[PDB]
Formats: structure tokens, C-alpha cells, sequence
């Protein structure tokens, strides 16, 4: 049936979706020998989604690991749940795209994207008919942006009919880590607006200042942020691997948010989310769920979304739940925050419900979002590109790997009209 | 026709003659060799030597940007090269048609030109009296009718100087 | 004899059990 | 396959090559025999059963320095071929050591590095130690890195060179002998990074607490320098930086990639007992301007790209809330054409100390490289130094009587000004 | 019944040929000493296909073990299971080809042939009705390439309709070895079309390269490479010596591929191939078993399928598997990939199923593909060919004892021939 | 069944011979009485219980040496008549020992070569070890070549000879016995390997780091060559390359049969500590011109023709890969009619290192015998030293009072010249 092939590139894509695995296979009861425990059919009549079977009973992830450095992918085959992955779709190279997108794009990921295409060939052809692809990458990297996109390009052409979708950490605003941020950022949004379906935007800095206020922990490890990225992987997917009562398979949240088909950048939430000693005081129903979820210091982008105006939202709610207050409970919230939402739509947002909770909780949701708020950290990426570009710097890097500045700057005037049609709508 | 324009006219057409597949892998022997010790003494001088003149700019360039552009037959450098001697590339098959100075750039020229070592100066002299004598190594040829276009180029450049 | 001693192929051409 | 060609040219060369080399055996656990008691193939090469042998290749135109190695401790650690002598010395002279008595060695030195590089593909970098202010450690290393250009041209070249710090010499022709260094390491080398004597000498001082100090101390410190440099390639971090990474984000442009160099803490033990080492007060030490391990204040200078190699207890929460600090802080500035100016790395490993050596078990450090146009001044100093001299022909037949002729100085000088005109435009 | 008489050619034919007689030894629950263990009718239900009865209960193999120096025969009798071997089978050679293609067709294999032939009879007469000899030989030596395909066509004159397979280990283009290759290789070949009915290209570069990447070995010897060609060609036999639901013979498969008489030559595949971790993490069935059998790295032989066209194919699966499976697996190798195949050949592949699997084995598959995208062997060995004898190279090694300029001629024109047929072909 | 008779004439002949067998001895494990405390019917027989002689002839006309050689300590190792002696010497002089004193002592040898080889058929040829420089090494040399070819012709005629090396002859009259002969190894030799001094000096002085070495130091290395030669006749191996496969695979024209050697790695106890010594690495330092056994350079020479023998643990994948590697390696480069140049082959057991000698423990080493148009060097240059030697008949009256007139000197500068313009025309 539907079946999800998952693509991850780069350093920080192996390790989000080292997490990734991790709670599907926890939801799943998956030992990470593969072998399954937990005495329940309800995880186990759509697990090809997400797995294969091996002819031995365990379970392999259809999870195309991905990099051109070999040291990170020794890093996750030596982690928990890390021998779960086939040992044949690890594919490596040897020198690395130092954070540089004109080498990751042309000169040294073009020798190796002959091998990506075989082996995400292997396993979008072993299935009857799948659904789509996910990818999990950076844009300030040289191997996510640069490499990983390329295969983004390259399975559009030969898998058209097909939705992608990308979850891809951005640079951010205050913190400003691997110097050449904006050169790989602008450079992949560009190839990324007319080759991707949906993208999911997520930000290092948003996931710090979810972890600070809201988590109230002390100490967040990437693995922290692991976490939270990958508890809303879950959500969005989570109606293709259980019932529910409304069910809405990922094609859906792709029709329902996009207006218009050059538009597809959305804002990620997850909720709930409570510090470890404030769990018993609060309590866990609809009402509190959606309360915190339209909540700026709960998303997962560098945008506020009150400085614009929600275009079309969703919301993909989670366990045991009333259709009654999924109606007016996300109902209250359109017309008392009239101002935020868009006029010339009505009836604004989406509505699911999965009736399977994560574990640990009764209930959940996850939100996707398409925001016009998504604005400013265009324009704030635009202009630090604009900032290095005036003065020619760091651009022999680039031009000196079979690159010309052609690519530079059509990529921003791609991105200054896809500023001018968002900044219409308000 | 002068005799000094008449040497540029024939010192091209050597190199033009010379295989590229052959001239391609024996300018690449004597800048990566070891042996005889005036090998890349003479690389260094020459392969920059010909940039120089041939592109009117002082400045230097890495050595394997040279070394590409001093074979590569449908390159800027070959391109000058054919302008300065009284010739054109034309692409159809390169047919090459007959037709009719900063200062700083040439005190580049004679200082360096004057520190190829005593061995490649006077094979350079044996070379032009030799090929006199046949009339009536393969590999070190390459360098040394590199060094005809050299010669040609600079005297005449200074006649019309003075 | 020892030109010819696949101690590795005569068993990864059956289901090994580690 | 990670592989990291260490060349060493230069008794400063050796002599800091010296300190590095045991650092290294120290930390990865071999004996000095060469067997320990698998990330440590970047600088050792196995050989048989249970043997590592290093990556390097030792350099000096002299048997005074590089003899005594065969004689002292790290004897059979070391190859006999990897270890390169001549027979007399440079003399102070770049002209003789770049082209009277270095080509009987160019040779021996090339026949090994390629007969080592050569073993393993997928080679990272050529790191390399020099002085400019000797003859052949500015002579016979400018010859060489024609060499590998020609040979490797795409290869990485990391290069550090001792600098003559202004009022420490030590020496008396050396303003000629790294002006003409400087005109041929600027197409030669793809990063260059900056030392000084003195600048590590106050550094001693004031932080070590040692009044008489030696030039084995001083390579202690510069050991710790290129151990965290190179941190990530031998052991595995949270966020992995190898020296590729730093010409992609530290030279903007390919002539500037001379660059600062730091590092803290620098405490011996008397005050590690009392400081708590947080990652936001090594890096505020880090960006102190005494600090500099290259005598350039850069309070005078506007700071170009900046790398910071955290190495040990390190979670990049703090690093991420600790360069929000130096950013706010209005003594440091960057320049306006570089709003994005911050790469960091993070090693998990925590530095390891040497036993007698004068430092303390630290449980997290700061590597500090930084490019600013405050190397513009250094430059100059050198300049002024160097035409002083040349005004009535000074130490010039030293020069021209080995083989080149006049004018190499004239074009030094045309290259180094043109250089601090590079700087300056930049710099707006 | 039917007995198929093997004959091992060369210092390589005998190694390769006694790693064959040890796994058709093992199917068949044979111990070294000839004594049966295994207690199953079906091993020993058809074993005079390859054995002769010794009024002592043990089986001896119908193998004519035959070369030119003894210093590979000893070490087939010394090596494990090299007891089985009748002695007399043996034919010892004293002198030596020294790799001349005419010193071993013409010169010291004039009077060894004929001790050769002596008991090539005695084994062929001594059954009621033989079906073919199979021959197994490399194509780069003097003794198995020039006195070997000597037997070869003494064995057409005196058994015409029986089949003749052969395993031909043709020379290399990379890593050439045994410098007088070409020489070796076109006299053999031009002298072997008329003279053959089945011929299988193997090479041993491509052996290499399945042992490096599909594999997985670090230390790979010659009797590892062996066993990749004993295995391929226990498949082709399969039908032979066990019963199925689709029966095939070698005379089966020849009417199948040849569709003129001057293209004998084939390609050979055996699948499954995985590595250690990977034989616990990949479901053995019949489409992965056709994926990884359809592609380029496979294949025993150093020519690209994709680089022409499959003019005609077959698979001998083994195993018990869906016949359902295999034929729609046939149509779908078929639809999707058309521009591979040639068109005026409707439905190129066949099949057949053999219910005894390999032991050790659920299922496997080998495959027999007569393709035109082999001509780039038969070029690149003609430009190595010619690059000697435009100047006369070496040729006073063959033209001292009896050979010739003018069948050296023919030795080209032969082999340009068959080039341009398989050029109008594609 | 497979055996060869070693020849050993002149005195180069004697001690290299002595060399060989001490190998060859301490390989098989016999006593220097012949017992042991069938992989040695190549060169030993089986005389009587338990005894093991040589197939080897001791065929020199200088008594000081050979029976310095049957009173020493393997004098009952030989059978008496194996050690050949005459009564005076031919002193450096070709028509002396080809004409007047050697017709005396050829009779004998002839004796003893019949009633050794008629001791199984199964013979692949001889092994003739020779000095060219010498008077008996030579001039015998010519007389026992002819009378080998017309009783003995379709057998493999093997010839290591002690080239007069470039610069260094000690001797004068050394040009005249080398012009000479070569007039009869033309016709004679089926394969000849260029050995001398020299080149065998210089890697004794880097490889083995012996600043002075006699001449049973060069003699373990050209033991060392023979013994993985002629390991494929007597220990199984992957590929055993026979006598008869070197002759196919290296000669492409009758005429042209003189090949160059190069045996590595020849490493002491210093430097068999440090590396791996991996089939890569040992086929790569086979290759460097400094390692040839000719003092010839490789460089401006064309190769033809390239065999490898490897002894030891070695992988026949990482052979094939090493191959492909110097392929590609484009320093050396193969003429354009021969486009596959390389005949390889692999034995298991590792050579046995000689106690007190010079060498160390090689789990895995390369011998190579090579065929390249760089034989003109080694030919013209010996010819302008004969040109000037025949210019005004110097020491021509030794020679004409000997038994051959004027003239035989001209048709060898002739047929010489003939070998010059053969090794031209075909590296075109
Ligand atoms: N930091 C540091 N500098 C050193 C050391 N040894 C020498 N130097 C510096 O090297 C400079 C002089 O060059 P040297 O390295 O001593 O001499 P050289 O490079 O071998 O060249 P020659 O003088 O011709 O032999 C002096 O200014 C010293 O400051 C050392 O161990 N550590
Ligand atoms: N490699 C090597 N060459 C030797 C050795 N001994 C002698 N030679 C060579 O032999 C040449 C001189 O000939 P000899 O062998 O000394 O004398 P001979 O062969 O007995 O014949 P005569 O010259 O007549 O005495 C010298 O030039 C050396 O090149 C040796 O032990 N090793
Ligand atoms: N959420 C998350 N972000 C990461 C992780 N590792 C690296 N990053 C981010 O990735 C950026 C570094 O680029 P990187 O992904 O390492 O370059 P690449 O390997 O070429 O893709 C930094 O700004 C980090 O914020 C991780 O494990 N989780
Ligand atoms: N696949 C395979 N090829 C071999 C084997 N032995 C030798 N060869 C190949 O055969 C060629 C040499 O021919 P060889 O058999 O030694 O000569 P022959 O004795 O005259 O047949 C080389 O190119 C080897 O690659 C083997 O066991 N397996
Ligand atoms: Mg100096
Ligand atoms: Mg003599």
C-alpha cells in the first residue's frame, strides 16, 4: 500500500533521523534487532510504510543513509538502533563537501549521486506503488544543501507524479554557526521552491528556545532537539501507519495548504510539550492542546507568526479525543484571532484526528502551517546574502568549482519574487 | 618579411605541428620529474616565461593553470600565441590562417630567463647547430622548441622597441 | 590446495547465523 | 582514510616538531618504542604487528639538530629515512637555502613525502612548521612548496610560520630573509598561520607564572594548538571540523590567509585550583587581545572570519550562548561586508597534559584561529624594517653572490606593498 | 540417462573445475572418499549425469582432468575432496606450453591429444547415450586456450550433435596478465565459433569486482572466485540432476539463445549475493532475486548490458518459489526496461524452476543472457591484437614451430565478422 | 623431473656462484656434508642415502679460487669434478681464454655438463653466470656458449652477466673484452640480465645503509634474484612462472633479449621495523630507476616487456590492483605496440633470510626483470670508450699475437652498431 522511502543527507539529517527511527520504532514495539514485541496487531498491519520484511522476520527502515564524510554514519551504526539500518543503503564518500554547495552540488556529490539513485531505485521499485519521499537535511551545510538536493532535483524528473517532502534546519538568527550560512541557504531554496511539495521549515534557534521555555531544561543536547523535531515527524505521519476517525493521508495536508503551487513553506509545531516537573499541575485535554500550539515560543521557525497572517493551518490530532471540541475548540481560535487569519479564505484550517496517542501521552497534535510570518526570515537571509555578495566575498570558493555567478543570481531573484508573492498577502 | 618576424613564423609552426596528446604528457613530464636537476629549474622559468609575454601581465598564476592552458589547443593562450606570431586559429579542423608592451612584464622576462642553469642554455646551442648537421630524447625536445617561440618572441618585441 | 580455499564464500553462499 | 602529512623544515621546525610528536604519541598511548600497550591513523602509520610509526618528514640543511634526534629517546619511534640531513648550514641566507645547497635535499625530501603520501588515498592536508626568520627554514620551505604545488596542486597546505616578532629578533638579516619568504608563500600555501616569539613568551609570563622560559616550553603551547586543530579528525565530536573547513570559511580570498592564532585556558596548576573553566570564560580569554599568540592587538584591526575548536565537556548550548557575548561586546568588531561571522567545533575529548610540562589537567579548552586585517601592521613593521636596511645595499652581497641576482628584492617589496593595499581595500 | 562429461583445461580450468566436483559434490551428499551420507532419495536419485558407479560403492567423477604441466595436478589431488578423482583420468604433460597458443595447439598437444581422446571415448561409450561434454578453460594461457580447444574440435568431429559448453575465462582489458593475451585470445576464438555450441564469457576482473562491492571481502583469492563460477554452473545444471515444475536442459537451452549459429556467447549471472551483514537484512524473494540479477554488477564478465541490447535471456530459478512469480517478474524486467531489449524478438527471456534449491539456499537464480553489448570484449581484444601484429610482436614464439601469416589474417577476419554481425543485430 | 645446471665461469662466476648455493642450501635445509636433519630435485640430486649434489660447474682458469673453493667449508658438499680448474689465467684478455688456453679446459667441462644433464629429461635449461669484463668469464664463456648451442640447441641458454659498469671498471682493457663479447652472445644467449657493480653499490649504500660493502655483500643480492626466480621450479605457488615462460613473455624480437633487474625490498634490521611492507608499496620501490641492478635509467627509456616475481603472503587482488596503480602511474611508459606489458607471478613461500648477512626478516618480497629500449645507454657508451680504445691500436698486440688477426675487432664494432640501430627502430 503507501509506503514512505526516507532520504537523509548530511551530518545533522543522519542524526535527526537517527531519532527519527527511534520513536517509530519505539510506536511500532520494534526490538532494535527488528524482532517485534508487544502482543498488539494494531502496530503491526501497516508497518511497510516504514519497514520491509527481511525473510527472517526483522524489520529493515526504508531509510536511504546518506553523507559524504565516513564519520558520522560510523557514529550512528554505533548507536542504539543504529544496526537496525540496512548495512548497503549507507552510502559514503571520502572527502567531505567542506560546508561548500557549488562542490556538493556539481564537482564531487555527481560521482556519488550515480550510487544515491541506484539504491533509492532499489527500494521505490521493490514496493508495489508508494506514496512518497521524506528528506531530512541542512541548508547551511556543504552535504545536506548541496548534495542532498541535488538528489531532491533528480527524483522530480524521474518520479513526478510523486510528493516530496523536506524537513531542512535553516540558518539562524542570533547564533550564527558554519560562516557560510546565507551562500548554501539562498543557493538551496532555489532548486528546492520548484522541486519540492512541501517544506517543513525548522530552526536550530527555535528549538533551543522550545527546549528553554517551555521544557525548562538546563542542558539540551542535539539529541534533545532530536527529539522534538522527530516527536512532529511522527505526527504528520501518523495517519498512514493507524486509524482514526478522520483520517488524512500526507497528500492531503498537501492539497489543503497550498494555495498556490510556487507557495509551499510551512511553520512545524508540536504540542504538548510541559516540563518534567509541571507534568502532574496541567492538565491534558483539547482545550490546553490548542491553546499552545498557536503560540509563537511553541513553533520551530525563526518567525513570529503574529507579525503575518496564517494563510491555510492544519492540525493532525492525536489519541482519544471528541470530534466535538476538534470542531469549536479550533473553531474559538479563528474567530477570536480574526486579525491573524487571511480574509479571502474562509474556513481556514484542517482538521484529523489519529485515534493511536504517542506513547506516554493521552493525547497530542501536530501542526502545519502555511504562514505568511515565513517572511522575515526570507528577508533576513536575503539580505546577509546580498550583505557578502556587494563586496564578492568568499565567492572564488563557489566559482572555482564549475560554478558561475549565473547561479547566484537568478537564485536570488527567484527569492525576492517569492518574497513579493507573500508580502502580497497582508 | 624580417628575418626576426620570419624566426617567429617558423618557431610557431613547431609547436602547432607537435601531436597534442604527446605535448600534453611531456610538458606534464618535466614539471613532476626529479631527474637531470635543471628539469623543473627550466619548467618553472619557461611554461611562466611563455604567460608572461603572452598575456602582457605581470602576475603570476598557479603552475597547473598553466601547464592546462599550454596545451589545450582551443585556450586563450594558444590564442595569443597565434596573434603574436602573425597567425590565427580559426575552428571549423583549426586551420590556422597566416595573417600580417607593458614594461613592467619584461624585466619579468629577462630576470627569470636568466637563471635557467648552464645546462639548458647551451643544449639550446647545440640544438639549433644539430638540427643543421641532420639535415646535411623526444621528451626534452618539448621545452626546448618551447623555448624557439621564447627567443623569437623576445628579440623581436625589443626591434621594434628600439 | 591452498590456491584454492574459500573459507568465506563457501559460507556466505548459505544463511549464516551469528 | 584520514591521513595528515606532517613537514617540518627548520630547527625551529624540528624543535617544535619535537614537542608536537610527543604530544601525540603521549595522547594516542604508544610507548616511544612505537607500540601501545581506531582514530589514530591521521598521524601514525601501522607497520606489522602492533607498530606506529609517524607521519612526518624532519628537515634541516644541518646534522646538529636532526642527529641529536637519532641520538635522543624518540630514536626507533621515528624512520631513519624520515629524518633528512644536509651537511652545512643555511647561514641566515634565503638565497642559499633556496638555491646553492637546497637542491641536493629538495630531491630526498620529495622521493619520501611522495613515497608516504602515496600509501593511502583519500590524503587530507599537508601541515607544515617553518621559520621564515632562518636561512633554510625560509629558504629550503619556500622550495619545497613549489614542490607540492606542482605535485599536489588541489591538496590542503596548512602552514606555520615563526615570524620575527619586532623587538625580538634574535637574529640580523632576517628582514630580508621573510620579505623574500612572504613573496613566495603567498601563492604557495593556503593557509598561513601566525607566530611570534615574544608573543607566546608574555603568555608565559602572565598566565604561566615562568620568568625564564625556554623554547621547549614555548612548543608545549603550540603542541596544544595543533592538537585541538586537529582534534576532530582523530576523534569524534559533536560537530566534526576538519581542516578543509578552514580555508571554506576563514580566507575570503585567496592572497589573505595569513591568520591569528590563541588558546586558553593556559593555567598551570596553582590556578586551576581556584578558576572555574566555563566555556564562556575561555572564550572571553580566547578573544582577549593579550592573548594573541601573534603579537597583533587586534583592537587596532577589524576581524574578517573567526574558528573556534571547543575540545572536551563542551555542550553546544554554551557555545551558542557564550558567542551571543562576544558579539554584543563593542570592543571586538567585524567587518560590515560579514554579518554571519562564527564557525565553531566541538571535539568530546578534553585536552590531555604532558607530565612535567607546566600546565594543568584542564577539562575543556578553547583553539582560537581568527583572519583579521590587524595583519596588515605586522606587515608594515617588517616593511620599514627591510627598507631601512636596503636604502645603501646591506647584506646584499650575501645575497647576490650565491646565484640570484638583483631585483628579487625589488619585486618582495613590490608584493608586500601591494599586500597592505590588499589589506586596506578589504578592511573598508 | 543423460551424462554430461567435464573436462578441465589449463592450470586454470583444474582449479576452477576442482572447486566444481567439491559443491556438485556436496549437493549431492558425497563424501571426498565417495561414500553417500545423507539419507535422501533425491541426491541420489539421477547421479550418473556426473557420476560412474566403481563396484565399491563409491562415486567417481566423469572428469578428464588434462594439462601440460604437473604442478597443478598435484595440487588438485592433494587439495580436500581430490580423492575422487580416478587417476587414470589424469594426462599428464611433461614439457610445458610455455603460454603459446601454438605451442600447445600444434606441437607437444599433437601427441598428448591423442592419450586425451583414449579416454574422452572410454568415458563417452561407456554410458547408453551421452548428452554433451562441458569444457572449462581460460583463454589467456597456451595449454588450456591452444591445446584445449584442440579437444574441443576433435570432440565435434567424433560426437557432431552432441552438446559442447563451454566456460571460457576470457583476458582482461584493465589488469592484463600473461602479457601474450590477445594472441592467446583471438587464435582461440576464431577457432572455437565453428566449434561450439554454448560458450559463457567469464572474466576475472569482474569476479574481483563482485567479491569487492556486492560482497564484501577484504582478502580475496582464487578460490574464491572459483566458487562464484562452480555455483553459477551448478544452476545451469540443475534441471539436469533434479526435478521441477519447468524442466530444462543444456540442448533446452541452446534452441532458446541461439538464433544464428555464429552467437554462442553468454553472459552469467547468480543471484542471491549478499555480504555478512547484509544476508540477515534483505527478504529473499523472487523480485529482488531478478532485480539483482537484471544489472550491471552481477554479471561474471567485464561488458555492460545497458550498453546494447538483450537480444535473448533465460533464468533457471531454484528453490521452491511461486511459478506465478517468476513469469510476471519476466514481463515486468521486460515492460518497464523495453529500451533494452530488441524488438523484433517478442518475450526474449525464458524461465524454468528447479525445486531443489542450493543448500544453504531458499532460492537462487542463475542467468544465461545472449546479448549484443558483448561486442565490446571482442573490440577491445582486436585493438590489443592488432597493436602487435601490425609490426610483428612476439610472433617468433608461433611462427617458429608451424603457424603461419595468413591465418593470422584469418584469425581477424574471423573475429571483425563477427562483430559487424552482432553490430546489424543492434 | 625439473631441473637446471647452473654455470659459473670466471672469477665473478666462482663467488656469485658461492653466494647462490649458500642460498640455495640454507633454503632447501642441507648440511654443507649434503644430508638433511622432493621440492630440491632442481638443483640438488639424489646421490646415494641422504646425499644432495649440486647441477652445478665450477669452469675457471684461475686455481687460487676454486681450490680455495674444495678446501673450505663446503668441500664435500660438491662432487670433485663439479670445481673445475686450469693451470694459468687468460688475464683479462678475450683471445686468450677463447683461443689458445681455454680449448684445453672446454673438453673437460663438456664431460661433466653430459654426464649431468643425462640425469633426467625434464632439464629447462642452464644458468651461465659470467663476468664480461674478465678474460675467462668471457672468453670461455664464448667457446662453452657455442658448443652448448650446437649439442644442447632448443634449450633455455640463461646468462647473468657482470656488465663492466659506467664509470668504474677496475681494469683498462675491459672495453675490448665487451665488444667481443657480445659478437657471440647475440647468437648464443637466449636471455640475458644486465648485472653490474655499480648499481648494486648505490643500493647497498641507501637501501641497506652500508657505507662500504665488498663483494659478497653485492653477491647475497644477486642470490637473492636468482633464488625468487627459480622459487617457481621448486615451491608451489599461485602462478608458477617457469624458465620457459620468461623467454615468451620477454623477448619480442630474437635480437633484442637484455633485460634490466630490480629486487626490493632490501631493507637491515633499522628499516624493516618501520613500515608495511604491502604489495603496492614493494612493487612501487621495484620500480624506481635508483633500485635497477644496471645503472640504467628507466626515464628515458621505453619499457617493452615486464615480469614480477613475488615471494611470500602475497594476495593476488592488491597484486592486481599494485599493477593497475603503476599503469596509471605515468612516469614509466610502455611503447605503443605493446600495450599489455606485464607477466606476474606469485609463490607462497617467503625467502629464508641469511644469517649475518645484510638483510632482514621481508614477510613478502619483489624481484622484476624488465625488457626496455633504455639498453642503448648501456651500449653507446661502451662504444665511444672502444672507438677511442681502437683508434691507435692500443693494447691491440696482446690480442693479434693471440691466435685471431685484424678485423675480428671491426665485424664486433659492426654487428655492435647493428644492435644500436635495432634498439631505435623499435621504440619508434
Ligand atoms: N618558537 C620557537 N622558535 C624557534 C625555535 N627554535 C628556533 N626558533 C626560531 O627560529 C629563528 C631562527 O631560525 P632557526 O630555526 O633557528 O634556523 P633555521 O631555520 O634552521 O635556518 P638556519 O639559521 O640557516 O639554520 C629564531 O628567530 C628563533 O626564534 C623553537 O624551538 N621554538
Ligand atoms: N658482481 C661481482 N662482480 C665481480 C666479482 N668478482 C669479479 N667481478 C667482475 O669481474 C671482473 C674481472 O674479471 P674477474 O672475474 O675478476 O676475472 P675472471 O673472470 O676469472 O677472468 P680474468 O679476468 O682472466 O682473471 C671485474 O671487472 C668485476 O666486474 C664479484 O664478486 N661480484
Ligand atoms: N537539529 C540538529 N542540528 C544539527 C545537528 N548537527 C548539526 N546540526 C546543524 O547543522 C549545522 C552544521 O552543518 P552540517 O549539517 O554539520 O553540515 P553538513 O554535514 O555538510 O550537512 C549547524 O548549524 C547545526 O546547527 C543535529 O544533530 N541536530
Ligand atoms: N577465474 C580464474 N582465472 C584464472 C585462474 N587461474 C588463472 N586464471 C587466469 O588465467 C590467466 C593465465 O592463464 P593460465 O591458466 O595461468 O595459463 P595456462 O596454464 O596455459 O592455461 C590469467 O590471466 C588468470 O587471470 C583461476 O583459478 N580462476
Ligand atoms: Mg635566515
Ligand atoms: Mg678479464
Amino acid at each position: 500500500m503507501r509506503e514512505i522511502v526516507h532520504v537523509q543527507g548530511g551530518q545533522c539529517g543522519n542524526q535527526i533521523g537517527a531519532k527519527f527511527w527511534e520513536v517509530i520504532s519505539d510506536e511500532h514495539g520494534i526490538d532494535p534487532t527488528g524482532t517485534y514485541c508487544g502482543d498488539s496487531d494494531l502496530q503491526l498491519e501497516r508497518i511497510n510504510v516504514f519497514y520491509n520484511e527481511a525473510t527472517g522476520g526483522r524489520f529493515v527502515p526504508r531509510a536511504i543513509l546518506m553523507d559524504l564524510e565516513p564519520g558520522t554514519m560510523d557514529s550512528v551504526r554505533a548507536g542504539p538502533f543504529g544496526q537496525l539500518f540496512r548495512p548497503d543503503n549507507f552510502v559514503f564518500g571520502q572527502t567531505g563537501a567542506g560546508n561548500n554547495w557549488a562542490k556538493g552540488h556539481y564537482t564531487e556529490g555527481a560521482e556519488l549521486i550515480d550510487s544515491v539513485l541506484d539504491v533509492v531505485r532499489k527500494e521505490a521499485e521493490g514496493c508495489d506503488c508508494l506514496q512518497g519521499f521524506q528528506i531530512t537535511h541542512s541548508l547551511g551545510g556543504g552535504t545536506g544543501s548541496g548534495m542532498g538536493t541535488l538528489l531532491i532535483s533528480k527524483v522530480r524528473e524521474e518520479y513526478p507524479d510523486r510528493i516530496m517532502e523536506t524537513f531542512s534546519v535553516f540558518p539562524s538568527p542570533k547564533v550564527s554557526d558554519t560562516v557560510v550560512e546565507p551562500y548554501n541557504a539562498t543557493l538551496s531554496v532555489h532548486q528546492l521552491v520548484e522541486n519540492a511539495d512541501e517544506v517543513q521549515v525548522i530552526d536550530n534557534e527555535a528549538l533551543y528556545d522550545i527546549c528553554f521555555r517551555t521544557l525548562k531544561l538546563t542542558t539540551p543536547t542535539y539529541g534533545d532537539l532530536n527529539h522534538l523535531v522527530s516527536a512532529a515527524m511522527s505526527g504528520v505521519t501518523c495517519c498512514l501507519r493507524f486509524p482514526g476517525q478522520l483520517n488524512s493521508d500526507l497528500r492531503k495536508l498537501a492539497v489543503n495548504l497550498i494555495p498556490f503551487p510556487r507557495l509551499h513553506f510551512f511553520l512545524i509545531g508540536f504540542a504538548p510539550l510541559t516540563s518534567r516537573g509541571s507534568q502532574q499541575y496541567r492538565a491534558l485535554s483539547v482545550p490546553e492542546l490548542t491553546q499552545q500550539m498557536f503560540d509563537a515560543k511553541n513553533m520551530m521557525c525563526a518567525s513570529d507568526p503574529r507579525h503575518g497572517r496564517y494563510l491555510t493551518a492544519s492540525a493532525m490530532f492525536r489519541g482519544r479525543m471528541s470530534t466535538k471540541e476538534v470542531d469549536e475548540q479550533m473553531l474559538n481560535v479563528q474567530n477570536k484571532n480574526s486579525s491573524y487569519f487571511v480574509e479571502w479564505i474562509p474556513n481556514n484550517m484542517k482538521s484529523s484526528v489519529c485515534d493511536i496517542p504517542p506513547k506516554g501521552l493521552k493525547m497530542s497534535v501536530t501542526f502545519v502551517g502555511n504562514s505568511t510570518a515565513i517572511q522575515e526570515m526570507f528577508k533576513r537571509v536575503s539580505d546577509q546574502f546580498t550583505a557578502m555578495f556587494r563586496r564578492k566575498a568568499f565567492l572564488h570558493w563557489y566559482t572555482g568549482e564549475g560554478m558561475d555567478e549565473m547561479e547566484f543570481t537568478e537564485a536570488e531573484s527567484n527569492m525576492n519574487d517569492l518574497v513579493s508573492e507573500y508580502q502580497q498577502y497582508q | 618579411e624580417p628575418p626576426s618576424f620570419r624566426r617567429l613564423r617558423h618557431s610557431f609552426l613547431k609547436l602547432w605541428n607537435y601531436n597534442e596528446a604527446q605535448f600534453k604528457a611531456a610538458l606534464y613530464r618535466h614539471a613532476f620529474s626529479s631527474f637531470p636537476a635543471y628539469n623543473y629549474d627550466t619548467t618553472a622559468i619557461l611554461c611562466r616565461c611563455i604567460y608572461q609575454l603572452c598575456a602582457d601581465a605581470t602576475s603570476a598564476l598557479p603552475l597547473n593553470s598553466i601547464l592546462m592552458l599550454l596545451t589545450d589547443r582551443q585556450s586563450y593562450l594558444w590564442r595569443r600565441m597565434a596573434r603574436l606570431s602573425g597567425y590565427v586559429i580559426c575552428s571549423f579542423i583549426q586551420r590556422v590562417v597566416p595573417i600580417p608592451i607593458r614594461g613592467a612584464v619584461l624585466e619579468s622576462i629577462e630576470l627569470k630567463l636568466a637563471k635557467l642553469s648552464e645546462e639548458f642554455i647551451d643544449e639550446f646551442v647545440l640544438y639549433g647547430r644539430q638540427q643543421g648537421l641532420l639535415l646535411q630524447p623526444e621528451d626534452r625536445y618539448v621545452l626546448m622548441d618551447l623555448y624557439e617561440w621564447l627567443a623569437a618572441a623576445m628579440t623581436f618585441s625589443q626591434k621594434c622597441i628600439k | 590446495n591452498r590456491r584454492n580455499w574459500s573459507e568465506n564464500i563457501e559460507s556466505l553462499l548459505r544463511q549464516a547465523t551469528p | 582514510m584520514r591521513e595528515v602529512i606532517s613537514i617540518h623544515v627548520g630547527q625551529a621546525g624540528i624543535q617544535i616538531g619535537n614537542a608536537c610528536w610527543e604530544l601525540f604519541c603521549l595522547e594516542h598511548g604508544i610507548q616511544p618504542d612505537g607500540q601501545m600497550p581506531d582514530a589514530f591513523n591521521t598521524f601514525f602509520s601501522e607497520t606489522g604487528a602492533g607498530k606506529h610509526v609517524p607521519r612526518c618528514v624532519f628537515l634541516d640543511l644541518e646534522p646538529t639538530v636532526v642527529d641529536e634526534v637519532r641520538t635522543g629517546t624518540y630514536r626507533h619511534l621515528f624512520h631513519p629515512e624520515q629524518l633528512i640531513s644536509g651537511k652545512e648550514d643555511a647561514a641566515n641566507n634565503f638565497a642559499r637555502g633556496h638555491y646553492t645547497i637546497g637542491k641536493e635535499i629538495v630531491d630526498l625530501s620529495l622521493d619520501r613525502i611522495r613515497k608516504l603520501a602515496d600509501n593511502c588515498t583519500g590524503l587530507q592536508g599537508f601541515l607544515m612548521f617553518n621559520a621564515v626568520g632562518g636561512g633554510t627554514g625560509s629558504g629550503l620551505g619556500c622550495l619545497l612548496l613549489e614542490r607540492l604545488s606542482v605535485d599536489y596542486g588541489k591538496k590542503s597546505k596548512l602552514n606555520f610560520c615563526s615570524w620575527p616578532s619586532p623587538q625580538v629578533s634574535t637574529a640580523v638579516v632576517e628582514p630580508y630573509n621573510s620579505v623574500l619568504s612572504t613573496h613566495s608563500l603567498l601563492e604557495h600555501t593556503d593557509v598561513a598561520v601566525m607566530l611570534d616569539n615574544e608573543a607566546i613568551y608574555d603568555i608565559c609570563r602572565r598566565n604561566l607564572d615562568i620568568e625564564r622560559p625556554t623554547y621547549t616550553n614555548l612548543n608545549r603551547l603550540i603542541a596544544q594548538v595543533i592538537s585541538s586543530l586537529t582534534a576532530s579528525l582523530r576523534f569524534d565530536g559533536a560537530l566534526n571540523v576538519d581542516v578543509t573547513e578552514f580555508q571554506t570559511n576563514l580566507v575570503p580570498y585567496p592572497r589573505i590567509h595569513f591568520m591569528l592564532s590563541s588558546y586558553a585556558p593556559i593555567i598551570s596548576a596553582e590556578k586551576a585550583y581556584h578558576e572555574q573553566l566555563s566555556v564562556a570564560e575561555i572564550t572571553n580569554s580566547a578573544f582577549e587581545p593579550a592573548s594573541m599568540m601573534a603579537k597583533c592587538d587586534p583592537r587596532h584591526g577589524k576581524y574578517m572570519a573567526c574558528c573556534l575548536m571547543y575540545r572536551g565537556d563542551v555542550v553546544p548550548k554554551d557555545v551558542n550562548a557564550a558567542v551571543a557575548t562576544i558579539k554584543t561586546k563593542r570592543t571586538i568588531q567585524f567587518v560590515d561586508w560579514c554579518p554571519t561571522g562564527f564557525k565553531c567545533g566541538i571535539n568530546y575529548q578534553p585536552p590531555t597534559v604532558v607530565p612535567g610540562g607546566d600546565l594543568a589537567k584542564v577539562m575543556r579548552a578553547v583553539c582560537m584561529i581568527s583572519n583579521s586585517t590587524a595583519i596588515a601592521e605586522v606587515f608594515s613593521r617588517m616593511d620599514h624594517k627591510f627598507d631601512l636596511m636596503y636604502a645603501k645595499r646591506a647584506f646584499v652581497h650575501w645575497y647576490v653572490g650565491e646565484g640570484m641576482e638583483e631585483g628579487e628584492f625589488s619585486e618582495a617589496r613590490e608584493d608586500l606593498a601591494a599586500l597592505e593595499k590588499d589589506y586596506e581595500e578589504v578592511g573598508i
